[PDB]
Parts: C-alpha cells; structure tokens; sequence
C-alpha cells in the first residue's frame, strides 16, 4: 500500500511544509535533488510519502489546497519550496472566509473540484493505494471547512481506503478570533462520521507545553508548530521505515479503535524543544517512558487520569535495547495499571525503531485512544454552546447559507460522543 | 504416496522458506538444485521424493504453494537465496493486505485470489499419481493466517475429498508481536477450521520464545530465530514420510495414532536437545536423558503442563544413532520416576520412530550439530489449558463488542461470533470432558 | 473222555468229524435313504452359499455407503460454503453502498441549501 | 463252489494283498501267473496267468498304487483294482453317502463280471477296517448292495477290530459302532480280529520291539489262511460258506467267532520246533494266544471248531482233546453239545519266506464263538457312550448327510446285542 | 490332495518368506534350482507345497498379497527371492491402511479379485485340491482385513474345500499402535466363522519366549519371526513327507475339533532359538516331551493348566527310537493325567518322523486345541471392549463405512466363544 497527503489551510500548510521538511530530512532530500545519506535504509517504503519522478530527483506525494494564494508562496519561498509538483498547488484565489461556512459552501464548493481531480490523478496513479491523511487547523475556514468537506468527498470516490487527519483542534490563549467553537463542533461532527482516526493535536497543551515547561516567553507560531512537525514524524515511522513489521494505517486503525466512532487518539512525544537548551541526550529510557505517559508530555490538554487508555501504542526511535524497552512498558501497566482499560488484553503495544529524527539520540512517540480526550470535547463544546446560547456570532453563518439547527445537530453529536466516551468507564 | 506444503500467511511463509531450508541442508540440494546424490530426475524412484517433483534436468523443486494477501514476505523468497529453488508459479502474492481481520481474508479480499491458489495448487498434485494429502501452515490469529486458510481449507476438502489435512498453527503468545484484536481471529478460524481439517499441530510461540532465553540463551529473541527452532520439530514430524528405512515410515498412521475422536485433536511436540553452540562440544547426550527431558513442562510447545491433565496418545519420534535396547528399559524408566497419566482405557501407549538420519541443523544457526534427538508428539486433555487461555481474552472483548464492526462491516453476521465461540464450548467441554474417568 | 465222534466227510486232501463230549442238555427300493443324503447336503450347503452370498452384497454395500456417505459431505457444508460466501456480498454491499447513501445526502442538503444564497442582500 | 475277495478300505487292501500273496506261495504262483480244486478262489486266464477272484477297492489311490508297483503287478487285471480319487476322510457319513455314492456303481460291476465267470458262486469275503473311513463307510454301503443283486450267496466279514495304540484315531468308536449296526443284518458270519491282541502277538512270540504294519498282517494272513482253505484245496469241517454258519452262528445275529492261530514262532527258532500235537492245541486254548482282546473263561462258549493243518492224524487230536478238557475251563452253554468239529488238512502250513514266522511242520486254528466276544463290544460301546454324551465329533457327519437319529438309534441297537449276548448266555 | 498358499500382509508375508526357505531347505531347493540333497526322500509329496514347471526347476504353490508395493520387493529383493512366479505376486498400490476396514471393504475389494482370480487359476490348476492355507497378523490391516475376507470368498468359490491359517494375534509389547484390539476382535468373529483350523501364533509368547527363556536382549522382528517359522515347519512335516501314515488336512480337522467352532490349536515347539547348546545336540525325549508340553515353551500365551485339552498331537523329528517315545508321552497323560478332557478317549496321538528340521539333531512340535486358549481371547476382548468403552478410536472405522453395532456383533461372538471354550469343562 501507499498514502497520499491533503494539506489545506494557514495552518494545515505550515502544518505540513514543517511536516515534510522533517521527513524528508530522513529519508535526505535536497530540494528536489536525490538522496544524500550514508545510512541505506530510508528508500525501504519511501514509497508511502513519495511518488518519484524524472530523473533520480523526488518529489512528495501531497497536494496543497488554501482559499487565498498568501500561504502557498510561504511554502514556494521558504523551506524545502522547490520541492512539490506546481500541479499539486491548488490556490483559491478569492477570501479564505476564516468561517467554516465559506469553506464547506460557498467558496469552498467554489475551488473543491480542482483539488479532489488533482488527488484522483495522483491516487489512481500510485501503485495501490492505502488511504489518505490530512492537515489542517478544526477552527478557522479553509481546511477546518473546506477540509472536512474534501474528506466528505473523497469519501465516495475512495469508500474502501481509509483515512487520517491531523486536526488542530483550537484553544482560546493563542489565536482569539470570536468564533473558532462554531468551526470547531461543526468539524468534530464532519470528523466522527467519516474518518477511521484522527490525531486530536491541541494548542491549549502545544502552547502550554512550549511555556510551563520548555522556557519560550512567548511561543511563535514556529518555535511551537516544531512540536506537531516532530509529533507527525514518530507517528508516521513505522509505517514510513522498517520490515520491523510493516503498517498498513488500516492494521493501525482496527487495532486502536475498538469502536466506530474514530476515536482519536491524543499523540504526546517524548524529547521536546531546544535551539538553546538541549544538550541533554542522557535521555534513558526509564526516563523516556514515563516522561510519554506523562501528563503535559502530551499533545492534547487532557490528563489520563480523567480517563482510562483504551488502547494505546508507542514508538521508539534510536539504537537502543527493548530489552530494557520491554521491560520498561511493562511497568508502567503496573506503577500505572489501574488507568487502562480493563477487558481489552495486550492494549499496549510498542514498537521499536533505530533511526534517530532530526538530533536527538533517543526518542519516543505516543498514540493514545483514551476516553479522557472528551476532556478536550466537553471544553470546545461548552466554549460553543456558551456562545450558541445567546446565538451569538451566527449570523456569520446564518446568511452564508445554513440552517438555524445544523448547529444544533452537531453540538448534539459532539455532546453525544462526550457521553459515550464517558460511558466507557465501565 | 507424496505432498503438497501450502503456506499462507507472514508467520506461515516464514516458517515454511525457514523450515525449507531444513528440508535442504538434509537431503543435500544447495540453492540453484542439483542434488549430485544417485539419481532421481533421471527417473524420480527415490525415497525423497516424498516432497519434491523432480524438474526438467537439474533443479529439485519443492511440492510446495505460498501464498500471501501482501508482497513483502514472498518477495522475500523471491530475493534471498533459493530465489533459484521454485517456479515463480508457487508464490501466490496478492496486492492488497489482509489487514490483521478473519473478516478480510475469508470473506473480501480473500476471495479474489483464492481461485487462483487453487489452480496452482492442482496443477501441482496434478503431477503426482496418488497424493496423500495436505500440510497447511499458518498464523493462529491475524489476517490472512486465520481467514484465508479457513477458506482455503474449506475448499481443499472440497476439490480433495479423502487426502488427509495436517494444520501447523502458531498459537499467539501475549509478547511476541500479537495484536488485540488476534483472540477474535484464532477462535474465528479454529471453529470454521476444525471439521475440515484432520490433525492439528499447535505451536504456542511463548513456550518456543521461552526455549530461545532459555537454552540458546538470547537476550532477543528473533523472528527468524523462533523459526529455526520450530522448522526443526517440523522436519523430526515430518521426515518420517520423507527419507525411509525399516526404522519408521508415515503419521498416515501415527493419526490412527493420535487423535481418537473426530474433533481434529491438536497433538503437543516437544523437540529434544535445544542446545547453543558455544556447547556443541558438551555433547553426546544421555540416550535416556534426550528422552528425559523432553518430559518437561519447561521444554514444550504449547503453554501448558501434561502434569494436570490425562494423556490420551503419546508418540516419540526418535533421529539419529539410537538402536531400540535403549529407548525400551530407558521408557521404562521414563515410566518409574514419572507422573505418567493415561487416561482410563488408551493403553500405555509410545508407539515409537528411529530414523537414524543425522539430524541436520543449520550452519549459520545457533543449534549445534547433533549426535541424537527425540520429538514426542503426545495429545493430552492438557492442550485444553491453551483453548480457554484464549478463550477468556477472546470473552471479555467480546462482552463489550469490543472490535466487533471491523468484521461485520467487512460482511460478516454477529452470529457467526456468537455461534464459533458457542462451538469452543463445547470443544472446551469435549475435551476436560473425554478426560479423566471412573 | 468216553466220547464217541461220528466220522463226517474224507477227500483227497482232508478229513472232517464231531467229536460231542457231554450231552447236549432286505429288499432295497430303498435307496431313497441315499439321495437324501445329497437332498440334506446340497440343502444344508446351498444355505451356506445364501448365508454368504449376503456376507457378500453388504461389502459391495458397506464400502458404497461411505461412498454415500461422503459424496453426501461435498453436498452439505462444502456448498454452505457458496451460500454463506454470498451471505457476505449481501451483507456487505449493504452496508457499502448504504455507508455510499447517506454520505451522499450532504449532497443535497449541502447544494439545494447552498442554493439558498439566492437570498442575497 | 467259488468264491470272491473283496477288499476295501487301507487296511483291508494290505491285508489282501499280503495275504493274497501267502495263498500264491501255498498254491505255488509265480506273480507272473503259471503254476507249471485249487481254482477255489482263481479263475485260470488265457494261458498262463492264474489271476485271482478278487476286487480292490479304496477311495484313495495309494494302497492300491502300491499294489500296482510292487510285484504282484503282474497278478491282477488293472480292472479289479478300483481307485478313487478323494479320500473317505475317516468317516462312515463319507464312505457311505457322500463319495461312496460314486463309485459304488462301478465296483459293483466289476464285481458281477467276475462272479459271472463262475458257474455256481457261492458267496463273499468281505474283508475292511472296523473304524476309519471307506473301511466302515463304503463296506456298509457295499454291503447293503451285495446282499441285493445276490440274495442267496452268504457273506462273511473279516473285520480289523481298532485298538487304541497300533494307530486309531478319535472318531474311531463312531466308525464301528455305525458301520456295524448298519451292517449286521446283510452280513452271515463276522470274524473279528482285535488289533491289540495281534500287535500283543507280536511283541510276545515274535519278539518285535515295534510291530510293523506288514508285520501285522504276514500273522493275520496266516489266520486268514486257515480260516479259508477248508474250501481252497478241499477237505470238509467247512468245504463250501453255508457251512460256516451251520458250524458257528446259532442265532441270525452275525455271530462274531474268535480265532486262535496255533504256533506262532520266530525263525531264529525255526530249529527248535516239530510241536506237541497236543500242545499247539493247548497252547491254542489261551487268553494270551487270541485275536480279540478278551478272555472265554469270563464267558461260555456256544460252538468250538479246531482247524488243523499238516501231519496230523486224528488219535491224536482225539485223546489230546480229552486232555485238553480235564486240565481245563470248559465253559459250554447249557445247550451247546460239547462242540468241536475238527478238520486236518495235511497241507504244509506254508508261511512267508521273507518273513519272521518259520517253517511248521503243523499248525491249529480254533473258531470259537463265545459270549466274551462281548467284551469287545461295550468296551468299544463306553468309549462311543461319553464321545456321544457330549455330542463330541457329530457335525462331521451331520454335514455330510448324516441324520442324529442314525447315532442315536444305531447305538441303541448294540444297546440289543450286547444284551443279547450275555443274554443267551450261562443259563439255569 | 494338494494345497495352496495365501500369504497376507506385511507380517503374513515375512511369516511365509521365512516359512518357504526353511521348506524349501528341507526338501532342498537352489533359488529356483532343483532339488541338491544326498538323502532321496523329499520329493515324494513335494507335490502338496510345490506345483512344478518349466525345466528341471520348481516353483511353491503360493500367491503374495500385499496393499503396498514395499513388503513385497522385501522377498523378491532377499532370501528365496527369485523363486516365486511373478503373477502369484499381487501388489496393491493404494495405502494399506493397518485398519481392518480399510483391508475388508475399502481398499480392500479393491483388489480382492486379482488375488482370488490367481487362486483361480493356481488351485483349478493343481490335480486335485486339498484346501488352502493362508498367513497374516491378526490385527493391523491388509492382510487382518484383506485376509480375512480373501477366506470369505474363497469360501463360496471353494466350500468343499477346507481352511487353514496361521494367524498371528498380536500384543501390546512389541508393536505399539493404539488400534490392534479393534481389528483382532473384528478378525476373530471372521475367523470362527468359516476356517475349520486355525492356528494361534500370540506374539505376547512369541516375545516373553524370546526374552524369558532365551537371553535375546530386545528381541527383533526377524531373530523371533524365526520361532513360527520353525514351528509351521512341524505342524506341516506329516502333511509335508512320509508314508508313515498320510494327511488330509481333513483328517487332520476332523480329528483334532469336536466342535465346529474351528478351536484354534495353540502351537509348541520342542528346541529353540540359536546356534550355541540346544545346538549341543543332547535334546533326549524325556527332556524334549516335557519341554514341549511346558507353559514356557507355547507359541500362544496360555498355560494348559487353566484348561483342560480336548485334543492334542505331536509330531517328531529325528532318527530315535518311538520305543522311548510311545511310553514317553503314555506318561505325560500320567504325571499330568488330570488335565486332558475325560471324554474324549485316545485324543492324544503322535506321530514320528525321521528327518530332522535346520540344524537340530532332534525336535518335536506340538498341536494344541485346549480350553485354556480362551485366555488368549478373554484378552484381547478386554483390551477390545475397553476401547469400545468410550467408543474410542473408532471414527477410524466409522468413517470408512462400516456399522456402529458390526463391533458389537462382533464382540458379542468373540464373547461368546470365551464362554463355550469356558462352558467346555464338564
Ligand atoms: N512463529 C512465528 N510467528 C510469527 C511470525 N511472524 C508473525 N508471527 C505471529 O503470527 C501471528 C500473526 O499472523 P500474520 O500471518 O502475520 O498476519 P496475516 O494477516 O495472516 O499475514 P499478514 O498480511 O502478513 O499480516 C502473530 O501471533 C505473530 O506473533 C514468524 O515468523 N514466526
Ligand atoms: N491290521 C491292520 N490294521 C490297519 C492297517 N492299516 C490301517 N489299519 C487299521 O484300520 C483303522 C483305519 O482304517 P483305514 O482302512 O485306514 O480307513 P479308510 O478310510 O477305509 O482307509 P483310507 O482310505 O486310507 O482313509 C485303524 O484303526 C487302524 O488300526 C493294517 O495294515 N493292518
Ligand atoms: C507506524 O505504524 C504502525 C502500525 C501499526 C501499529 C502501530 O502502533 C505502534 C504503528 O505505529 C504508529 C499497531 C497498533 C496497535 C496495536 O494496539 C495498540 C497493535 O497491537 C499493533 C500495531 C502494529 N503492530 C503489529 O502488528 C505488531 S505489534 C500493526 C499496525
Ligand atoms: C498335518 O499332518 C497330520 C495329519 C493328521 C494328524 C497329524 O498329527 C497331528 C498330523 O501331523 C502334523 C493326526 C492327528 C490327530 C489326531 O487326533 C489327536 C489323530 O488321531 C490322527 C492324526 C493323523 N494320523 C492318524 O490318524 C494315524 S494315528 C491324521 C491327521
Ligand atoms: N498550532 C498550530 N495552529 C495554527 C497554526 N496556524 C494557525 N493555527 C490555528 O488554526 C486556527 C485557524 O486556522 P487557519 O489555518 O489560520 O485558517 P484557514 O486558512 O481559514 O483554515 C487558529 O486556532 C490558530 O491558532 C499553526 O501554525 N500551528
Ligand atoms: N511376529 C510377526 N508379527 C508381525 C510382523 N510384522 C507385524 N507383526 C504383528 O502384526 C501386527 C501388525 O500387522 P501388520 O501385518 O504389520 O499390518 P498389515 O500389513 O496391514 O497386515 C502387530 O501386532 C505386530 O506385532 C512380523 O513379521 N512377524
């Protein structure tokens, strides 16, 4: 099998740019050029990320939507911008909106089309396909919106390949913008019906990750975003890698979800940081363990705790010894196994790999289906439904063309989840 | 008369090229074919035949089909060496992947390559006047090991009424690499197996991992490591039907031998002196002792102890310089200081095998080269522990549904899960069942 | 003893004489007995040769209904397989192209109510 | 006027044959034939063989083979040897139902186109086994016949009497107890020769540590001679059949006389001999010196008859008879006169030159029939009685035809003879 | 008469390759060659065991079968080899099973008639007939099974004719396999049925005469094997030579069984097992009577003791005096007078003869229809009805055609047998 790559919105571009530019660095990749790395292994399965064309030269399998040129050019100009096929740069023209609406209606359904017909040719091209994975911020428009709907579509041309997003499920304390709620719920419902996962990446912990512990004054949007960029990397590794056995994001989905509702999995990592502070690389193993079954180690704001795991997998990243790996997993279902989910058995399962990332001599990465992540739910939708109240800033989405009660139907589908997800403590 | 390996599935594929091997380094055919010992070819009226058809003038070429729903692991063969010892026909690859559900092989994706198996599969004992039957190896749970090799198995006692089905499973032990959702798979394809299949040679990875720490000493593990070990009990089950002598002949007859009652009763080995070299100097082990210590809970195959359940058939397959005198006043002995446990009314059984054939390992192995070694191929009430050590994992998921719909979307009914576990109920009840008696 | 002896009889080659010492003092028509004999035979053996003439026809018999008995299990569950194959096609394409037609109704509730920008200013 | 010898069953044949030989040898026939009132029991041939009335007949070919190999080759027409493919297999239900039927026909064709060669036959020699196969079985069956297709012409059995050791079988009892219950009423007169008291003969005066088969008989022909002869070189006491049973048999039932041949002794002492006229005699008057195995001094004597052979005059046999009275247990039945009827015969008791029997210069024979015949036959009866108690060999039979009912009611006729006997016995 | 040869069975037919070469050495004959032996005697009923053919040369009146090509390659590749008409060998192919079943129905009446059709030809051949005589194992298959059924068709094609095995009931030390009983007890109902004789040749003494009384350490099949052997040689000698009187096989039955259940005779034999001191040659006639009228010294494992005899006969081997043995035997009726049925008068009879057997200056050979042999059969009854117990393994036979209730049928016969041969002590 083989993924390709949906990259839409402000964020779900950078996102990715920063996604890409992480990735391709392991496998080496010039801008364009070949491959440059003494290191053999990376071209094993560098058939998932990438279709290769004229001469040895590369190029990523992805395709970059936005409703407003701007954001595509800082991908173009900047880091690793000589690098994707221009037909697979899919710029809106228009106004991006900012508000779901726009890009799940009107100029959304206005650009969709070039997009979707960009990704059936690169699709139906590649050899065999596994399914699709995609970027974007769950507030804002374009990519929270015009996304959602993308996936709505694909879904239909590709029913039997399954799919993935990376979803920036927003907060308060970086970013205001009146609105984001409205745009959030409205996705979390999109999301629920028609994905088999998706990693729920949260600024409120992204953020206070980036400050309580890791120094940054005031966190860029860069210096930050880094986070997300290394948090895709370990959990794309084993199906981007080894032989250390294979993944075929589906043996990855019905094996983490026990149940329908694409449960997504809050992610954590385990070194974080540092331009100017890290120096460590005694980072253990023990120390690296409970360090990802830690509290604010993760990616979503949310402590197991609230919540036991339902299934749970780690991936390991250096040359280092399971023997001590093993073992080490081993106790923490012990020193830790009260919060696990009783009844289903080896729910924790790890795997191992020997290629460092970007520096860092020992690292860990952490995919967690645990019922706490409603947490981040019963926040967004009391964040919403506080607002949905006096109904408050919908006259946005009033005249763009909705109904009064979709609004309804999907804060009584967010506040449903919630009360499953909460059911799950049995 | 001869026959026919199929293997299907990861584990299954890996066990058979790795045990293949095995089946090389003994009757001497170095890669590339030519077996420059007698004959054959020129005239195949060899005993070794037994599992080969001698090709155009050279080349050996196994009876042998692998089948897979991904490339990978064929791709395999189709690159290390022995690349050069089948017709590319003989490996089946599928494109898309199984997908770790009994779901997906015995239902969608299986069925669009099962006829094509079938065919090749044919076209095989097609040449062969008088093929005696089947030897199926395969992944106990996950994908393509549990659901297609139900539906291949289905099928073959179809298009092969008589011909005799011999399962090899490896039974999945908690630590080496399962995966949730396996308890499913194996109860899954153990009930839709079992009356189509007529023996059942399980192989618990856990007590074959745990014979790896312990004797062999490594610290690891490996996946190729658990199989040189295993290929090895599956040459000494094999063989007798493979090479010949006086000594012993086929398990035609050691089925006769071992499984009383219809219900495809799932024979325990457990292969004698594991031991590392490092120490193939220690050696020449106590022709009773090989014996001795194959009657071990810590030297089995399946997590269990025959020391808490009656035995119903035991079966020692003998290899190498051993002449009766002594195996005969050393299972006496193995008789005197031994919880010996025969159930009711099957004799007091050891139908017994020498094979004098020197039992070859392999030489980048970490076994060492043998002067003797013992197999042991005993059905117990016992094997019964590991039918409901799964079963509780297979209950508790399954009393919350668990991962239910990955199946029942893929096309399946909720009462065939209800119904196959309702059939382990009874097998589970058959079995502690049959046992001890008044 | 004071025994007298009548002389009786002289030849060429003999001589006879009593010498008394003290006073004094089918027919077969009836061999029917013997064709019976055969009638009790060729019975009591053409009675062991339909004894055994049955020994006989349950072999020819006993060896063809396994063969009955087995034909009859490629007719059982070695078809519930294609009718249980195909309660799978059903199953399925059921809950496909139903997973197909509701994920098609945001098709017209997201273009005959986006079509309602025909409001407009 | 003439007389012919049927032979049937192994042992009746060997002791045709090797006694057939010791008539040649008194008559003086060169196998061959030529001997450059004799005619008794030959018909003289073309011209030169002298060819006896005889018939062969077994079941097997063996014994008559043998016959047919040995010189003697030259003595018989092929065509009075009858042979007979499968054997009677040691059972009377066998000879006289089974595969006697089949060659029944023929025999007794054979039999007729001798005795039509022959003006004035005056009756049968049947000599047989009592036990074992065609012995009893087809004798019977012959038997039946003869006394058909021959009404008058008087029958007289020679019967081989089995004795447990000189090689019986088991089934034996059943044979005789058969054969001789289905056969008496066609029979005239039966001389029965218990094999034990010859085979004791043997031992005895002969000295043999093993008694040969044909040793037996070189000593019963000599019986057979004696008894014979009367009507072989002619010379009354018994010249013609119809005189045996005048002289013997009292009373319709077939009555069994005893023999008692006079000097048996072995050359090697051939030198010691000339014997007391007297003694041969007394000597003859033996429990030790019999031919079936009783004693007449535990049963009384109903018809004695001495036959004498050789130099002897009657002044002798007479005041040696007195003497042979005074010493001894006389024992006749309240009726009986006091028998004997004597007959000398002057004829040099000829014996076997290969033989272990000497030369005689006189030799005695005594036909006695007595009422401890009648030992022999409940000491054959009781080993019958508790075989049959137990139905013990039966089937044999009752598949080849037999009825139980036969057994049954056959046994419940010596039942009547043995009753009979002792019956007719010591008298007030 | 004369009689045929049926040899049945990877035991059946090694019981005979052994048995032809030690006759065949008797009578003296080269592979095929002619006859080399300086004493004249031999050829005279040479006729019974050898039809004789093309040149000077010989050929034995016998008939191979086997359901398995193997054990017969064994005798043309072997001792005797070369003397065998090659179409009186039928091979079957197929898979002989060592399952009753399989040999009496399956596999079976698959090749029956080219056997039977052989008889044919070689019986209708030969002047005139005697019976047969067949050999096999008792328990396995082809040859318990095959066997058994070849007598219930020849039977039928030859009911005149009469019957003869020698069939060897098998033991659990030596030779395994958890079915024997199964195929034993289905063979003894067929057995009793329709042979007039047979004799009873029990491993189980076969083997503890091997071990016991004959240091031979763990005893082979070969080097054993050889006991039945040199006893067929006896039980044959007086069918097989003189003169001293003849040997209608029928006046051998109708003799030996009062009672139409076909008793099988458990044989004896006098000298024993190797080239060392009863190769001394002192083997006197005392010594030798009451050696063969020992408990140790019989082929089936039954001492005489627990029954009384109904019949029994000797047969001598040798240039000595029946002075000694006529009043050596007329004393074991003695100083054992007791058991040796009341009613049966003069049901011991012996018989000498004067050529001895290989090697051995002095031998004799025993024939014994006791009560006693039921001991024999209450074994294997409840070594049977104790598997019948739990209906064992018996799916074995289900499944290839037979009737749940022909093992009861079959049992309730054997059963019976027990108790007329027990009933027979009054
Ligand atoms: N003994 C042994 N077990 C293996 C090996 N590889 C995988 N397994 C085990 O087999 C089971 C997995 O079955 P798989 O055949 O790999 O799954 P599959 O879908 O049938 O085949 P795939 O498409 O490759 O997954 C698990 O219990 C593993 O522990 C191997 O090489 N040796
Ligand atoms: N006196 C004497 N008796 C014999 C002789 N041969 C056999 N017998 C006896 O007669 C009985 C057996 O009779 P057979 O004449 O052999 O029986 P058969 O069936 O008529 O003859 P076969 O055709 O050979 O079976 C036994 O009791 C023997 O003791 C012999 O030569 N002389
Ligand atoms: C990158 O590719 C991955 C692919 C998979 C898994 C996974 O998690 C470690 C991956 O890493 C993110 C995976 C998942 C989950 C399980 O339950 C937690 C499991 O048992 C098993 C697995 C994977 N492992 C195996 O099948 C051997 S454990 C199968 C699919
Ligand atoms: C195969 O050749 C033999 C054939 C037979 C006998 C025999 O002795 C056992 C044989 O030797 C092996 C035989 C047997 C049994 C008797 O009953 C014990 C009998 O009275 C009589 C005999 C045999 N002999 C005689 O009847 C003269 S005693 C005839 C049948
Ligand atoms: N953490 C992460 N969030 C971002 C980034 N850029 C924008 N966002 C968040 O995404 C949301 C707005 O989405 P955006 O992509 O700007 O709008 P769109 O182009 O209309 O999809 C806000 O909650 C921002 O905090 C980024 O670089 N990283
Ligand atoms: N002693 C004797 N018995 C044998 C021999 N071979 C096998 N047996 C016995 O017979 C049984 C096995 O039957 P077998 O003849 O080998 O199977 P078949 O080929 O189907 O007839 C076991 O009880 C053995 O003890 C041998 O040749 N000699």
């Amino acid at each position: 099998r083989e993924i390709v790559h949906i990259q839409a919105g402000q964020c779900g571009n950078q996102i990715g740019a920063k996604f890409w530019e992480v990735i391709s660095d392991e496998h080496g990749i010039d801008p364009t050029g070949s491959y440059h790395g003494d290191s053999d292994l990376q071209l094993e399965r560098i058939n998932v990320y990438y279709n290769e064309a004229t001469g040895n030269k590369y190029v990523p399998r992805a395709i970059l939507v936005d409703l407003e040129p701007g954001t595509m050019d800082s991908v173009r100009s900047g880091p690793f911008g000589q690098i994707f096929r221009p037909d697979n740069f899919v710029f809106g023209q228009s106004g991006a909106g900012n508000n779901w609406a726009k890009g799940h209606y009107t100029e959304g359904a206005e650009l969709v089309d070039s997009v979707l017909d960009v990704v059936r040719k690169e699709s139906e091209s590649c050899d065999c396909l596994q399914g699709f994975q995609l970027t974007h911020s769950l507030g804002g428009g374009t990519g929270s919106g015009m996304g959602t709907l993308l996936i709505s579509k694909i879904r239909e041309e590709y029913p039997d390949r399954i799919m993935n997003t990376f979803s920036v499920m927003p907060s308060p304390k970086v970013s205001d913008t009146v609105v984001e709620p409205y745009n959030a719920t409205l996705s979390v419902h999109q999301l629920v019906e028609n994905t088999d996962e998706t990693y729920s990446i949260d600024n409120e912990a992204l953020y206070d990750i980036c400050f309580r512990t890791l120094k940054l004054t005031t966190p860029t949007y860069g210096d930050l975003n880094h986070l997300v960029s290394a948090t895709m990397s370990g959990v794309t590794t084993c199906l981007r890698f080894p032989g250390q056995l294979n993944a075929d994001l589906r043996k990855l989905a019905v094996n983490m979800v026990p149940f329908p509702r694409l449960h997504f999995f809050m992610p954590g990592f385990a070194p974080l940081t540092s331009r100017g502070s890290q120096q460590y690389r005694a980072l253990t193993v023990p120390e690296l363990t409970q360090q990802m079954f830690d509290s604010k180690n993760m990616m979503a704001a949310c402590d197991p705790r609230h919540g036991r795991y339902l299934t749970v997998a780690a991936v390991f990243r250096g040359r280092m010894s399971m023997k001590e790996v093993d073992e080490q997993m081993l106790n923490v279902q012990n020193k830790n196994s009260s919060y696990f989910v009783e009844w289903i058995p080896n729910n924790v399962k790890t795997a191992v790999c020997d290629i460092p990332p970007r520096g860092l001599k020992m690292s860990a990465t952490f995919i967690g289906n645990s019922t706490a992540i409603q947490e981040l739910f019963k926040r967004i939708s009391e964040q919403f439904t506080a607002m949905f109240r006096r109904k408050a800033f919908l006259h946005w989405y009033t005249g763009e063309g909705m109904d009064e009660m979709e609004f309804t139907e999907a804060e009584s589908n967010m506040n449903d989840l919630v009360s499953e997800y909460q059911q799950y403590q049995d | 008369r001869e026959c026919i390996s199929i293997h299907v599935g990861q584990a299954g594929v890996q066990i058979g090229n790795a045990c293949w091997e095995l089946y090389c380094l003994e009757h001497g055919i170095q890669p590339d074919g030519q077996m420059p010992s007698d004959k054959t070819i020129g005239g195949g009226d060899d005993s070794f035949n037994t599992f080969f058809s001698e090709t155009g003038a050279g080349k050996h070429v196994p009876r042998a089909v692998f089948v897979d729903l991904e490339p990978t692991v064929i791709d395999e063969v189709r690159t290390g060496t022995y690349r050069q010892l089948f017709h590319p026909e003989q490996l089946i690859s599928g494109k898309e992947d199984a997908a770790n559900n009994y779901a997906r092989g015995h239902y969608t994706i299986g069925k669009e390559i099962i006829d094509l198996v079938l065919d090749r599969v044919r076209k095989l004992a097609d040449q062969c006047t008088g093929l005696q039957g089947f030897l199926v190896f395969h992944s106990f749970g996950g994908g393509t090991g549990s659901g297609f090799t139900s539906l291949l198995m289905e099928r073959l006692s179809v298009d092969y009424g008589k011909k005799s089905k011999l399962e090899f499973s490896i039974y999945p032990a908690p630590q080496v690499s399962t995966a949730v959702v396996e308890p499913y798979n194996s109860i899954l394809t153990t009930h839709t197996t079992l009356e189509h299949s007529d023996c059942a040679f399980m192989v618990d990875n856990e007590a074959i991992y745990d014979i790896c720490r312990r004797n062999l000493d490594i610290e690891r593990p490996t996946y190729t490591n658990l199989n040189r070990l295993m290929s090895q009990i599956v040459s000494s089950i094999t063989a007798s039907l493979r090479f010949d002598g006086a000594l012993n002949v086929d398990l035609t007859e050691f089925q006769t031998n071992l499984v009383p009652y219809p219900r495809i009763h799932f024979p325990l080995a457990t292969y004698a002196p594991v031991i590392s070299a490092e120490k193939a100097y220690h050696e020449q082990l106590s022709v009773a002792e090989i014996t001795n210590a194959c009657f071990e809970p810590a030297n089995q195959m399946v997590k269990c102890d025959p020391r808490h359940g009656k035995y119903m058939a035991c079966c020692l397959l003998y290899r190498g310089d051993v002449v009766p005198k002594d195996v005969n006043a050393a299972i006496a002995t193995i008789k005197t200081k031994r919880t010996i446990q025969f159930v009711d009314w099957c004799p007091t059984g050891f139908k017994v095998g020498i094979n004098y054939q020197p039992p070859t390992v392999v030489p980048g192995g970490d076994l060492a080269k043998v002067q003797r070694a013992v197999c042991m191929l005993s059905n117990t009430t016992a094997v019964a522990e590991a039918w409901a050590r799964l079963d509780h994992k297979f209950d508790l998921m399954y009393a919350k549904r668990a991962f239910v719909h990955w199946y029942v979307g893929e096309g399946m009914e909720e009462g065939e899960f209800s119904e196959a576990r309702e059939d382990m109920a009874a097998l589970e009840k058959d079995y502690e069942e049959v046992g001890a008696d008044s | 003893a004071d025994m007298e002896v009548i002389e009786l009889n002289k030849c060429t080659s003999g001589q006879s004489f009593e010498v008394i010492l003290k006073p004094p003092s089918s027919l077969e028509e009836i061999q029917k007995k013997l064709e019976a004999a055969e009638e009790r035979r060729k019975y009591q053996e053409a009675e062991l040769l339909k004894h055994l003439a049955e020994k006989r026809e349950h072999e020819r018999e006993v060896i063809q209904k396994a063969i009955e008995e087995n034909n009859n299990f490629i007719k059982m569950a070695k078809e519930k397989l294609a009718q249980k194959m195909e309660s799978n096609k059903e199953n399925r394409e059921a809950h496909l192209a139903a997973m197909l037609e509701r994920l098609q109704e945001k098709d017209k509730h997201a273009e005959e109510v986006r079509k309602n920008k025909e409001l407009k200013e």
